[PDB]
């Protein structure tokens, strides 16, 4: 384990790198929540309403 | 144009235009659209906690 | 304008609240403008009818 | 085409060498070609002479 954990750790350096590309390229690095979610659902739905 | 050295101040104007159009785009997506949405979830936030 | 002309104090919340959101998109929004401005400062070629 | 068609290392350190500078400048130009687009992911409005 000890001999693997190097190479494991840098490969999982990696693959944070690409899940934070992916992050910009798809979302633009948007962050979310789901409070975020409803409250700016609920507001479009109060617009809507009048 | 030829003769820009001979004619500094449109040749600035035109650079400025320039520049000036391309960086509002950039700055309508980010910036505007940015504030558009977090703009409500702060004010919330904010009174809430006031 | 709105309904907040009185209550001074929930007033400069909302102000507040606006400015801490742009100064939080400032400088992404600033680098992002000069790395699309990065081709126009190495050749702002300029066309006769600009 | 050129003199170094014989002589493959010589050849191989030329074509490393070209290989090795654009691999150095890829991830700065792609980025750069990604927050340059970013305005055009989110609208990329179609004139009607395009």
């Amino acid at each position: 384990m000890s001999s693997k954990l190097n190479e494991t750790t840098e490969a999982i350096q990696r693959e944070l790198e690409e899940t934070t590309y992916q992050f910009k390229v798809q979302y633009n690095e948007q962050p979310m929540s789901a409070e975020s979610y409803l409250a700016a659902s609920l507001d479009d739905f109060k617009h809507q309403f009048h | 144009l030829t003769n820009k050295y001979y004619c500094p101040e449109v040749f600035l104007d035109a650079v400025a235009t320039k520049l000036a159009q391309t960086a509002v785009l950039f700055l309508n997506v980010e910036m505007l659209n940015d504030f558009y949405v977090r703009f409500p979830r702060e004010v919330e936030a904010k009174l809430h906690e006031h | 304008k709105s309904s907040f002309a009185k209550h001074p104090s929930a007033r400069k919340v909302i102000s507040d609240a606006a400015a801490t959101v742009l100064a939080d998109r400032s400088y992404a929004t600033s680098d992002g403008i000069e790395i699309s401005l990065k081709p126009y400062k190495f050749d702002p070629d300029i066309q006769p009818n600009e």
